[PDB]
C-alpha cells in the first residue's frame, strides 16, 4: 500500500531557496513509478510543476530554470525519496506543494500517455509560505454582547492559533472563522458564540487562545 | 528398583464395576510401563492390557476391549485397572505388573512386553453371593477305622464367602502334619474347604483338638473342639 | 488492546487467536521486542526472555488457531505489554501483576487497625475493595486499612483489584480477638 | 496548452441525488486522456476516474465518466455524505497536463436568513491604538451574501475583509464575518457605523448600526 | 535463460507447501509410529488426545532425490544470480522442465545435503529486521558431518570454525559492520529445536549443538580437539514435525546406523535485543521444515501457461 | 490371535536332575518371549525375557533357549525351590496383544506312595443344620492321579460330591485328595451305607472305606 510522506511546513523569506522532500513508502523503485510534482495556491486550482520519469527529470515552461527535481532509490532505513528544489522564492510561490506517483510499468494502462499522465497517489502536501514576517504572538480582544459574543485574535504570525471556550466545556453554537491575511502580512481571526440573552449575567464566558509558535497562551473573560 | 503395592481385594456383584489401585514406588514412575495380568483360580495368567504410562496410552486384550481400562495418576504415582460389567468368570486375582522402559522422560523407550516387577496381587470375587462367615464342623477321628499308630481327624469349614480363609490347629500349635485343602466353590456360590491332621490316637482325650478358622471378610473367627467323639 | 490481570505467584494465560483454525507461525514478544516464545510449525521455540523457564503455550490449541502464552509463578515485574506477532497481526495484550499482602499476622487483637499493602507495577493505579465476612466494603486504592478492626470482621475477606474493566480477587483471612469474654 | 473550462462552479444537491459536472476542453482529445479527482477541505485530492471512463481500484461505482465531442462529464449517482466537496477535471493528452478551475458540490437546504450582529471596537483595543468593527452573519443559507460598510453614511472601500466558515455538518448553514479596520484617529472622528446585509432570505436589505459611545 | 523480468518470493513460494505436503506423505508410508498422539479440541479448552496405534516396521528410511516437473498448462521459472535474495524481481530468470534433484532431508538447525551457494555464503531472510523470522544461511562450501547410532557426530573443528566466520562476516554485512557477532545455543523450546535433530536410518537423532553455536567474535576452542564431537542421542518418543503431537517409534535394531551428510546450510535466528549496542546474538533455529524446502526452492516458481 | 502352548502340561522330575520345558507358539514371535515362575499363592516371577536372557538376579541353572515359535526354558540341576508352575509370555505382536502359555507344573517325582483313606461321617450338629457332608480324605500319596468313587448303598451314583487335591508338600512331597459327597438330610437318612472307593496307581487294589449311619 502506497503512502507518500512529505516534509513539513516551511516559512521562507523572499529570494531564498527551499527543498521539499517526499518519502515513497510502498514504492519499489523510481525505475517503475514516475514522480509528478503539483502545487495549489490558496483558494486556487492545481498546477503542474515538473516530473522525474525513467530517471529523467524536467519542468514545465512556467518553472524551467528555477526548479530542480531529483529522485533516489533507497532501502532499509528509508524508502525511495524524491525532492523538489525551488530557487528565488517570491510571494506567488506560496502554496501547497504535492508530490505524486503513478506506476509506468504497464504501457497499456491508460494512466499515462508518453510522459503526460494522471496522478494515482498523492502526498498530504507541504505548505510553503513565503513572507518577511517574523514570529509574533497575538493580541486578544473581547467582542462583548439570543445574543452573540466572542473574541478577536489579532496580528499574529505564523499560523495556527487554536481557540476553545470555557476550557472546552462550551462547544455548541461556537464558530471559529478561518484566519485572514491582513495588508500588514500578519494574520487575524475571530471566534464567536451565540447564547440565550437570559444567561448573560448568570453565566461566565472565556475564550482560551493558544499560539504555540510564540509560546503564547491567553484566557480572556468576555463580559457584557 | 520399584515396589508395587495394590488396592485391597474387593467383592463385586455381577454386572458391576471394580477399580484396583497399584502404588508404584522406589523409582521413576514415568519410566515404567505397567501391565495388568489377571489369573482366575486354578487358571493361568491372562494378559489384560498395558499402559505406556508416560504417553498415557494403553492397549488392551481383545476379549476385554470395552469393559476394561488402565489409567495412571502420575501425581500420586498410581496405576489403576477398571473392569466394568463384571461376570463370575472375571473372578480372579488381578496382578499389577511393571517393567522399566529407559530414560522415557528423555525420549528413550524400549517398550517392553515382559513384566519385571509384579504386584502383590488383588483378588476380586464377582459373584451374586453375599458375605457370610463360615461354620466349622469337626471330623470325628477315625477311631473305628485307624489305630496302632496315629489317626487322622479334622475340620470342615463349610458354606463361607467370599475368601480367603486361614486355618490352624490347637490355637496355632499343631500346625504340623496338617493338610488344609484349597476351598471349593459349591453350586450355591459359597466355598468350603477342609483341614485335617493325622495325629497319634493315644493322644485323643488329653489334647482337646481345635482347628482355628478365621474369615476376616465376615469378621468371623471360629474355634471348634474336635473331641474324639 | 486486551488486558489481563494476575496475582503474584499465579499463572496467567495471555491469549492470541488466529483468524482461521490453522496452526500457523506466531511469536510472543514483550514491549522491548524481546522474544518470549513462538513456534516452529509444530515445535515450540522459547526465546531469550527472562520468562523463559516460566513461559509456555498450548500445542493442542495451535490447531484451533490458538497460540496462548501461559506465564506461571507470575511476578509483579512480569507485568507488561506482550505483543503477539501472528500472521502480520500484532495482538498487543497487557499484563498487570498485583500482590496483596497483609502486614501484621492474620492474628490481630480486637479494635486495632488492619493494614493491607498492594504491590503493583509502575504506572499502575488500581482501586482495591475488600469485603469483610460481614460486609465491610472498605476501599483503598493502593493501601487499605480497617480503622477499628471489629470482632465481626475476623474472617475471610474478599478484596478486588480494579484496573481497566478487569479485577482480581485476593481472599484474605483475618482474626480478631479480646482480653477474652 | 489545452484549456479545460469546468461547469458549473458550484451546485447544491441532496443525499441520494444524481449529479453531473462537466468540462469542455479547448481542443479535441481523441485518446480520452482525461481524469477526475475529488478534494475534501483540508486534504489531498484523490483520483476517481482516468482515461475518461475507467474507475480506479477502490472507488465506488456510483461514479462514472462520459464524453461527447470536446465535453467530458463526471456523473455521481446516489449522492452520499462523503461525496460532498470539490471536484477537478484534468487533461493529460498533451504536455503539460492541466486542470479545470473546479466544482464545489454542497448540501441543499431550505432558505434561512442570517441573524446579524455588529460589534464596536473594545476599549482595550482602542487603548492599544487600533479600531476594528466586526459584523457577524450567523447560520444562513444559501451562501451568497453581500455586506457593505458605511461610516457617517460613506461607502467603505478597501479597508475590509471577510471570512466564511465551511458548511456546517449538522444544519448545513454558513456563517460569515466581516471586519472593518481603521486607525484609532478616524474611528474617534465619525459618529455612526453601519453594516448593511443583503441576502435571499431577507425581504429587504438589513442594516445593523451603532453611534460611537452609546 | 528467459528474456523477461518477473517477481519471486521464496517466502511465499507455493512449491514449498506442495513439497512439504509431499514429504509428509512420503513419511506416512515409510516411517509409521507405534503410537501417534495429536490434539483434538472442540475449542472448549478441554482437549482430548487422539491416539493411533499401527504396526511399527523398522525400515532404514533412506531419502531418494526428488524432482518437480511442471505438468501442462504449467511452467517452472528458475532465477539465476550468484546472490539472490529470493524475494524480488529476477533479471536472469529462465523456464525449466524439472527442478534439480532435491533430497528431502528433514532436520533442524543444520540443513543437510542441500544445495551449496555458487558464489559465496548467502543468507536469506523474509525480514532480517524481524528477530522472529528465521535466517536461512546458505553455505558455499559444505562441512561434512558424520553421525552414528553409537551416540555422536564428528565435525571438522577447522571447517566449522571457518564456516562460523564466513557466516559471522555475512551477518554483520547485513546488520551493520560495526557490530559484534556472537553465536549461542538454542534459547529453549522442544528437544527437536534445541538440538540439531534429524533422521538417520529411520532413527531420530538428537545431537547437542552447543559446541557448534558458542562462538564469540574473539576466542577459539581447538585446544586438545581436532574434530568437534556432538553428543547425540536417539529418541523413540518424539514431537512430530508434520503436526503438533508426539509419536513413538520402535527402538533401534540394526547392528549399526551411520550417516555422513554435507552441512550445506544453517537456520539461524538472532535475538531481538531491543536495539541494544552492536551485539547481535544468533542461535540455532528451524523446526519448520518448510524453511528447509525453501532453502531449496528459493529460486523457483511454477506458473500457469499463457 | 497368537496361541502359546506349553506342551508339557505337567513334568514330574527329581531334585538335582535336569528339567526341560517347551513353549510352542502359533505364528513366529521372533524373540519377544519371556518365561515366568509362579509359586502357589505368589505373583509370577520374571525368569527369562527376550527368549534367552535371564532377569537380573536369577539362578544360572535356568537356561533360556529358542527363537521363532520354539522356545525352551531348560534347567540343569533343578532345585527344591525350583518347584513351581512355569509360564511363557509372548509379547512380539504390535498393537499389544500379549498372550501367556497355559502352563507347566514342575512337580517333584518321588516313590509311588499309596493313599490312606479316612472316611469322616457328617457331624450330627452339621446334620441338624439341614445337610450332610461325608468327607473321604486321602492322605499323602503320589501321582496326583487318584480316581475316587462315591457309592451310596453300593450305588455308583456320581454327582453331588467335589474333590480337592492339595499342592505338593515340603517334606513328604505328596498329595492329599479330598472328595466330599454332600447330601441332604432327608436323603442322607434315606440311605444306609456310604462307601468311598479310592483307585490309586500305588494301591495294590481298590480300597473301599465306608460307614453305616451310626
Ligand atoms: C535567481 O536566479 C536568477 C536567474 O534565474 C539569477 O539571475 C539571480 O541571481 C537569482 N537570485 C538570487 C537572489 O539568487
Ligand atoms: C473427549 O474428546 C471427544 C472428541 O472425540 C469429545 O467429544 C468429548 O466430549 C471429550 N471428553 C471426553 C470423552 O473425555
Ligand atoms: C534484495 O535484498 C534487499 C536487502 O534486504 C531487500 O531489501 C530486497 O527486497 C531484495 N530484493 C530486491 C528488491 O532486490
Ligand atoms: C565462498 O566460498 C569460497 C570457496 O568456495 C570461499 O573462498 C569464500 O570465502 C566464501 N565466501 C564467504 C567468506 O562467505
Ligand atoms: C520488517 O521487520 C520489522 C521488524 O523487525 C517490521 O516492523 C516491518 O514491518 C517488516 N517489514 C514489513 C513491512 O513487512
Ligand atoms: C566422515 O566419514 C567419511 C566417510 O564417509 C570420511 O571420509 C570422513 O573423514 C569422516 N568425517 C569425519 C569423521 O570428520
Ligand atoms: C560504526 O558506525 C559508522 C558506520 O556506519 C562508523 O562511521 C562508526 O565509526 C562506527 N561506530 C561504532 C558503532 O563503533
Ligand atoms: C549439551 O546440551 C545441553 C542441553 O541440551 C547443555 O546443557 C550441555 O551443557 C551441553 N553439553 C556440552 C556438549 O557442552
Ligand atoms: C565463548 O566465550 C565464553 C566466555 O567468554 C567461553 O566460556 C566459551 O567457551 C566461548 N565459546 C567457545 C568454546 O568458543
Ligand atoms: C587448532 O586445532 C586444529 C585441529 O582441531 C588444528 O588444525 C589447528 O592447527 C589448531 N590451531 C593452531 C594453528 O594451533
Ligand atoms: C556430500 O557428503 C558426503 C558425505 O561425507 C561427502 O563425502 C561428499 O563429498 C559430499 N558431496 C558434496 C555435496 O560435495
Ligand atoms: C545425505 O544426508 C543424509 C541425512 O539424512 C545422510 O543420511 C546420507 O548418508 C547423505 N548422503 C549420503 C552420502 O549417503
Ligand atoms: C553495551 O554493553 C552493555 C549492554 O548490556 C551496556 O550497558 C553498555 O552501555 C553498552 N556499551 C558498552 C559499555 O560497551
Ligand atoms: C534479452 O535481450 C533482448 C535484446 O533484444 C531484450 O529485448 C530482452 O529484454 C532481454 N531479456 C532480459 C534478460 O532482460
Ligand atoms: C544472465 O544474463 C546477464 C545479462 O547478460 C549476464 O550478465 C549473466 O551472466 C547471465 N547469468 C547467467 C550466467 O545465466
Amino acid at each position: 500500500q502506497i503512502h507518500l510522506v512529505q516534509s513539513g511546513t516551511e516559512v521562507k523569506k523572499p529570494g531564498s531557496s527551499v527543498t521539499v522532500s517526499c518519502k515513497a513508502y510502498g514504492v519499489n523503485t523510481f525505475g517503475l513509478y514516475a514522480v509528478n510534482w503539483v502545487r495549489q495556491a490558496p483558494g486556487q486550482s492545481l498546477e503542474y510543476i515538473g516530473q522525474i520519469w525513467r530517471w529523467k527529470s524536467s519542468a514545465s515552461h512556467h518553472f524551467r530554470g528555477r526548479v530542480l527535481i531529483s529522485a533516489v532509490d533507497l532501502t532499509g532505513s528509508s524508502p525511495p525519496i524524491s525532492s523538489l528544489e525551488i530557487k528565488n522564492l517570491t510571494s506567488d510561490d506560496t502554496a501547497v506543494y504535492f508530490c505524486t506517483t503513478t506506476s509506468t510499468y504497464d504501457k497499456w494502462s491508460g494512466l499515462h500517455h508518453d510522459g503526460v499522465m494522471a496522478f494515482s497517489s498523492w502526498g498530504q502536501g507541504t505548505l510553503i509560505s513565503v513572507s518577511a514576517a517574523s514570529t509574533k504572538g497575538p493580541s486578544v480582544f473581547p467582542l462583548a454582547p439570543t445574543a452573540a459574543l466572542g473574541c478577536l485574535v489579532k496580528d499574529y504570525f505564523p499560523e495556527p492559533v487554536t481557540v476553545s471556550w470555557n476550557s472546552g466545556a462550551l462547544t455548541s453554537g461556537v464558530h471559529t472563522f478561518p484566519a485572514v491575511l491582513q495588508s500588514s502580512g500578519l494574520y487575524s481571526l475571530s471566534s464567536v458564540v451565540t447564547v440565550p440573552s437570559s444567561s448573560l449575567g448568570t453565566q461566565t464566558y472565556i475564550c482560551n487562545v493558544n499560539h504555540k509558535p510564540s509560546n503564547t497562551k491567553v484566557d480572556k473573560r468576555v463580559e457584557p | 528398583e520399584v515396589q508395587l503395592v495394590e488396592s485391597g481385594a474387593e467383592v463385586k456383584k455381577p454386572g458391576s464395576s471394580v477399580k484396583v489401585s497399584c502404588k508404584a514406588s522406589g523409582d521413576t514412575f514415568i519410566r515404567y510401563s505397567f501391565t495388568w495380568v489377571r489369573q482366575a483360580p486354578g487358571q493361568g495368567l491372562e494378559w489384560m492390557g498395558r499402559i505406556i504410562t508416560i504417553l498415557d496410552v494403553a492397549h488392551y486384550a481383545p476379549h476385554l476391549q470395552g469393559r476394561v481400562t488402565i489409567t495412571a495418576d502420575k501425581s500420586t504415582s498410581t496405576v489403576y485397572l477398571e473392569l466394568r460389567n463384571l461376570r463370575s468368570d472375571d473372578t480372579a486375582v488381578y496382578f499389577c505388573a511393571g517393567v522399566y522402559e529407559g530414560e522415557a522422560d528423555e525420549g528413550e523407550y524400549d517398550n517392553n512386553g515382559f513384566l519385571k516387577h509384579w504386584g502383590q496381587g488383588t483378588l476380586v470375587t464377582v459373584s451374586s453371593a453375599s458375605t457370610k462367615g463360615p461354620s466349622v464342623f469337626p471330623l470325628a477321628p477315625s477311631s473305628k477305622s485307624t489305630s496302632g499308630g496315629t489317626a487322622a481327624l479334622g475340620c470342615l469349614v463349610k458354606d463361607y464367602f467370599p475368601e480367603p480363609v486361614t486355618v490352624s490347629w490347637n490355637s496355632g500349635a499343631l500346625t504340623s502334619g496338617v493338610h488344609t485343602f484349597p476351598a471349593v466353590l459349591q453350586s450355591s456360590g459359597l466355598y468350603s474347604l477342609s483341614s485335617v491332621v493325622t495325629v497319634p490316637s493315644s493322644s485323643l482325650g488329653t489334647q482337646t483338638y481345635i482347628c482355628n478358622v478365621n474369615h476376616k471378610p465376615s469378621n468371623t473367627k471360629v474355634d471348634k473342639k474336635v473331641e474324639p467323639k | 488492546k486486551k488486558v489481563v490481570l494476575g496475582k503474584k505467584g499465579d499463572t496467567v494465560e495471555l491469549t492470541c487467536t488466529a483468524s482461521q483454525k490453522k496452526s500457523i507461525q506466531f511469536h510472543w514478544k514483550n514491549s522491548n521486542q524481546i522474544k518470549i516464545l513462538g513456534n516452529q510449525g509444530s515445535f515450540l521455540t522459547k526465546g531469550p526472555s527472562k520468562l523463559n523457564d516460566r513461559a509456555d503455550s498450548r500445542r493442542s490449541l495451535w490447531d484451533q488457531g490458538n497460540f496462548p502464552l501461559i506465564i506461571k509463578n507470575l511476578k509483579i515485574e512480569d507485568s507488561d505489554t506482550y505483543i503477539c506477532e501472528v500472521e502480520d497481526q500484532k495482538e498487543e495484550v497487557q499484563l498487570l501483576v498485583f500482590g496483596l499482602t497483609a502486614n501484621s499476622d492474620t492474628h490481630l487483637l480486637q479494635g486495632q487497625s488492619l493494614t493491607l499493602t498492594l504491590e503493583s507495577p509502575p504506572g499502575s493505579s488500581p482501586s482495591v475493595q475488600c469485603r469483610s465476612p460481614r460486609g465491610k466494603n472498605i476501599q483503598g486504592g493502593k493501601t487499605l486499612s480497617v480503622s477499628q478492626l471489629e470482632l465481626q470482621d475476623s474472617g475471610t475477606w474478599t478484596c478486588t483489584v480494579l484496573q481497566n474493566q478487569k479485577k482480581v480477587e485476593f481472599k484474605i483471612d483475618i482474626v480478631v480477638l479480646a482480653f477474652q469474654k | 496548452d489545452i484549456q479545460m473550462t469546468q461547469s458549473p462552479s458550484t451546485l447544491s444537491a441532496s443525499i441520494g441525488d444524481t449529479v453531473r459536472i462537466s468540462c469542455r476542453a479547448s481542443q479535441s482529445i481523441t485518446g480520452n486522456w482525461v481524469a477526475w479527482y475529488q478534494q475534501r477541505p483540508g486534504k489531498a485530492p484523490r483520483l476517481l476516474i482516468y482515461r475518461g471512463a475507467a474507475l480506479l481500484g477502490g472507488v465506488p461505482s456510483r461514479f462514472s465518466g462520459s464524453a461527447a465531442g470536446t465535453d467530458f462529464t463526471l456523473t455521481i449517482g446516489n449522492l452520499q455524505a462523503e461525496d460532498f466537496g470539490t471536484f477537478y477535471c484534468q487533461q493529460y493528452d498533451t504536455y503539460p497536463g492541466t486542470f479545470g478551475q473546479g466544482t464545489k458540490v454542497e448540501v441543499k437546504r431550505t432558505v434561512a436568513a442570517p441573524s446579524v450582529f455588529i460589534f464596536p471596537p473594545s476599549d482595550e483595543q482602542l487603548k492599544s491604538g487600533t479600531a476594528s468593527v466586526v459584523c457577524l452573519l450567523n447560520n444562513f443559507y444559501p451562501r451568497e451574501a453581500k455586506v457593505q460598510w458605511k461610516v457617517d453614511n460613506a461607502l467603505q472601500s478597501g479597508n475590509s475583509q471577510e471570512s466564511v466558515t465551511e458548511q456546517d455538518s449538522k444544519d448545513s448553514t454558513y456563517s460569515l464575518s466581516s471586519t472593518l479596520t481603521l486607525s484609532k484617529a478616524d474611528y474617534e472622528k465619525h459618529k455612526v457605523y453601519a453594516c448593511e446585509v443583503t441576502h435571499q432570505g431577507l425581504s429587504s436589505p438589513v442594516t445593523k448600526s451603532f453611534n460611537r459611545g452609546e | 535463460l528467459e528474456n523477461v523480468t518477473e517477481n519471486f518470493n521464496m517466502w511465499k513460494n507455493n512449491m514449498v507447501e506442495q513439497m512439504h505436503e509431499d514429504i509428509i506423505s512420503l513419511w506416512d508410508q515409510s516411517l509409521k509410529p507405534c503410537v501417534k498422539l495429536t490434539p483434538l479440541c472442540v475449542g472448549a479448552g478441554s482437549c482430548n488426545t487422539s491416539v493411533i496405534t499401527q504396526a511399527c516396521p523398522k525400515v532404514s528410511f533412506e531419502p531418494i532425490p526428488i524432482h518437480y516437473c511442471a505438468p501442462a498448462g504449467f511452467a517452472i521459472l528458475k532465477c539465476n544470480d550468484k546472490k539472490f535474495n529470493g524475494t524480488g524481481p529476477c533479471t536472469n530468470v529462465s523456464t525449466v522442465q524439472c527442478t534439480h534433484g532435491i533430497r528431502p532431508v528433514v532436520s533442524t538447525q543444520l540443513l543437510l545435503n542441500g544445495s551449496l551457494a555458487e558464489e559465496e555464503i548467502v543468507i536469506r531472510s523474509e525480514n532480517f529486521t524481524n528477530n522472529a523470522k528465521t535466517i536461512i544461511v546458505q553455505l558455499n562450501e559444505s562441512v561434512v558431518i558424520n553421525c552414528t547410532g553409537a551416540g555422536h557426530c564428528n565435525l571438522s573443528k577447522t571447517q566449522w570454525e571457518n564456516t562460523l566466520e564466513q557466516i559471522a562476516i555475512k551477518l554483520k554485512e547485513q546488520f551493520g559492520n560495526n557490530k559484534t557477532i556472537i553465536f549461542n545455543p538454542s534459547s529453549g523450546g522442544d528437544p527437536e529445536i534445541v538440538t540439531h535433530s534429524f533422521n538417520c536410518g529411520g532413527e531420530f537423532f538428537y545431537c547437542n549443538s552447543t559446541q557448534l553455536f558458542t562462538w564469540n567474535d574473539t576466542r577459539k576452542l581447538n585446544n586438545t580437539g581436532r574434530n568437534i564431537t556432538l553428543p547425540c542421542r536417539i529418541k523413540q518418543i518424539i514431537n512430530m514435525w508434520q503436526e503438533v503431537g508426539k509419536a513413538m517409534y520402535a527402538p533401534p535394531i540394526r547392528g549399526q546406523i551411520r550417516c555422513s551428510s554435507n552441512i550445506t546450510g544453517l537456520l539461524l535466528t538472532r535475538d531481538g535485543g531491543k536495539d541494544t549496542n552492536g551485539t547481535e546474538i544468533f542461535r540455532p533455529g528451524g523446526g519448520d521444515m518448510r524453511d528447509n524446502w525453501r532453502s531449496e526452492l528459493y529460486k523457483y516458481k511454477v506458473v500457469k501457461i499463457e
